[PDB]
């Protein structure tokens, strides 16, 4: 079908200007419309009909649409305006309404952060009901995306892995935390079991051992 | 002013029907088009199909036509959004937005509606204790909280007179439909053995409340 295409994110230091791309076949004859949304709010209007800014928008935002290509910039870009922001559109037709894939714009304004990690092995009690929960915990992190991977013996595991989202702390740092379900027997079957957590193109490892 | 007040949050099986509404006022309901827009967890918004409650005329994003369907009721101002049947991945946020003059600009946005699709049944965590293996000056204490729906969960630790350097991680959805999560707590090694730790876990939609001893 017809789609708007973003990318997924664009990073920015405070004071620079941010450029989010929105791409589609049919905004060469159609109006691109800007909405900000910010975390358990519903989504804020910045920019509509490809250039126009609603009452009370902050003078920095602007929009604009050349080719197949949409355009918010956001000169001299704040902490405030971090921000996922989505363009939005019709289909050729007119009748029907799409929205882009979204961007998460992060505004840095404050130094990149190892994570700290600890990594719990299984208690007593689980492990006496056949069951073990590996628990890797990531916090202090900045910016906020990690990669999280498991080994068991130096070799990669495949499944049982769940790992959330990384989520902003007071601090403003972010936190995570993953998880590997294992068996009794898988756990008491390796020599140990690593949590490897990648920040910014390195990694830290915690490793747990049977005992 | 425009107000677009939705139904409150619904937590729905696969396969059940599921209603929800949106009643207007501070303008002319059957003036404008009403539009349906949805948003996942963790994913992007999505324009599902709008109504003109002038002449109940609908039109649908090719992604859901057919699959729901919009209504309206001018006497009471409110426009609708069902199912028959609802699909697991139906999870999301949905928002009804009064149009503009222009076909489908959006004008004002309804606070939203949280809905829950899940098989997962309501059920009160298992609470274990983290600890580390048995260097000594403090040391990392620990609650994981596994297994339990619907969220939330809420932790303290010793009734709330232990605060300083508590974490408490927001859970994991697992592939089950069940949550988990897991709280630490840092203190001195000294106190292991004088000073007891208990961590406190609330879990109101299955009225339980576990008290784990963490030694």
């Amino acid at each position: 079908s017809y789609e708007l295409t973003q990318p997924p994110s664009v990073s920015v230091s405070p004071g620079q200007t941010a450029r989010i791309t929105c791409s589609g076949d049919a905004l060469p004859k159609k109006y691109a419309y800007w909405f900000q949304q910010k975390p358990g709010q519903s989504p804020v209007l910045i920019i509509y009909e490809d250039s126009k800014r609603p009452s009370g928008i902050p003078e920095r935002f602007s929009g604009s649409s050349s080719g197949t290509v949409a355009t918010l910039t956001i000169s001299g870009a704040q902490v405030e305006d971090e921000a996922d922001y989505y363009c939005y559109s019709t289909d050729s037709s007119g009748y029907h309404g799409l929205f882009g894939g979204g961007t998460r714009l992060t505004v840095l304004g404050q130094p990149k952060a190892a994570p700290s990690v600890t990594l719990f092995p299984p208690s007593s009690e689980e492990l006496q009901a056949n069951k073990a929960t590996l628990v890797c915990l990531i916090s202090d992190f900045y910016p906020g995306a990690v990669e999280v991977a498991w080994k068991a013996d130096g070799s990669a595991v495949n499944a049982g892995v769940e790992t959330t989202k990384p989520s902003k702390q007071s601090n403003n740092k972010y936190a995570a935390s993953s998880y590997l379900s294992l068996t009794s027997d898988q756990w008491k079957s390796h020599k140990s079991y690593s949590c490897q957590v990648t920040h910014e193109g390195s990694t830290v490892e915690k490793t747990v051992a049977p005992a | 002013e425009v107000q677009l007040v939705q139904s409150g949050a619904e937590v729905k099986r696969p396969g059940e029907s599921l209603k929800i509404s949106c009643k207007t006022s501070g303008y002319s309901f059957t003036s404008y088009w009403i539009s349906w827009v949805r948003q996942m967890p963790g994913k992007g918004l999505e324009w599902m199909g709008a109504i003109d409650p002038s002449d109940s005329d609908t039109r649908y994003s090719p992604s859901f036509q057919g699959q729901v369907t919009i209504s309206a009721d001018k006497s009471i101002s409110t426009a609708y959004l069902q199912w028959s049947s609802l699909k697991a991945s139906d999870s999301a946020t949905y928002y009804c937005a009064k149009e503009g003059i222009a076909a489908r600009s959006l004008d004002v946005w309804g606070r939203g509606v949280l809905v829950t699709v899940s098989s997962a049944s309501t059920k009160g965590p298992s609470v274990f204790p983290l600890a580390p293996s048995s260097s000594e000056s403090t040391a990392a204490l620990g609650c994981l909280v596994k297994d339990y729906f619907p969220e939330p969960v809420t932790v303290s630790w010793n009734s709330g007179s232990l605060t300083s350097g508590v974490h408490t991680f927001p859970a994991v959805l697992q592939s089950s439909g069940l949550y988990s999560l897991s709280s630490v707590v840092t203190v001195p090694s000294s106190s292991l053995g004088t000073q007891t730790y208990v961590c406190n876990v609330n879990h109101k939609p299955s009225n339980t409340k576990v008290d784990k001893r963490v030694e």
